[PDB]
C-alpha cells in the first residue's frame, strides 16, 4: 500500500540533506523526501 | 592534583568514532587518492558518509 507520511528536520531524528550536484538524486543510506515553499 | 590531572587527551578513537562517522566541516580528514583506502571506503555502503 501507499501512504504519506510528514517529517520534520531535527535532531539525529531527522536530517535534511540536498540532493547530489550531479546525479540529482538522493545517495545511499537515505531516502528521497519532498518540501514546499 | 594539577600536576596529574593534566590530561588533554580527546583524541580520536579509530573508525568508530562519532566524529568521523558523523563528521562536522571544522574537522577534515582524508586519505591518498587512488589506493586500498579509497576503495576500502568506497566498496562499504556504511562507509558512505
Amino acid at each position: 500500500d501507499h501512504l504519506s507520511i510528514v517529517t520534520l528536520e531535527e535532531a539525529p531524528f531527522v536530517i535534511v540533506e540536498s540532493v547530489d550536484p550531479l546525479s540529482g538524486t538522493c545517495m545511499r543510506n537515505t531516502v528521497p523526501c519532498q518540501k514546499r515553499i | 592534583a594539577f600536576l596529574v590531572l593534566d590530561r588533554p587527551e580527546e583524541r580520536i578513537t579509530g573508525i568508530n568514532d562519532p566524529r568521523l562517522r558523523n563528521p562536522s566541516d571544522k574537522f577534515i580528514y582524508a586519505t591518498v587518492k587512488q589506493s586500498s583506502v579509497d576503495i576500502y571506503f568506497r566498496r562499504q555502503v556504511e562507509l558512505s558518509t
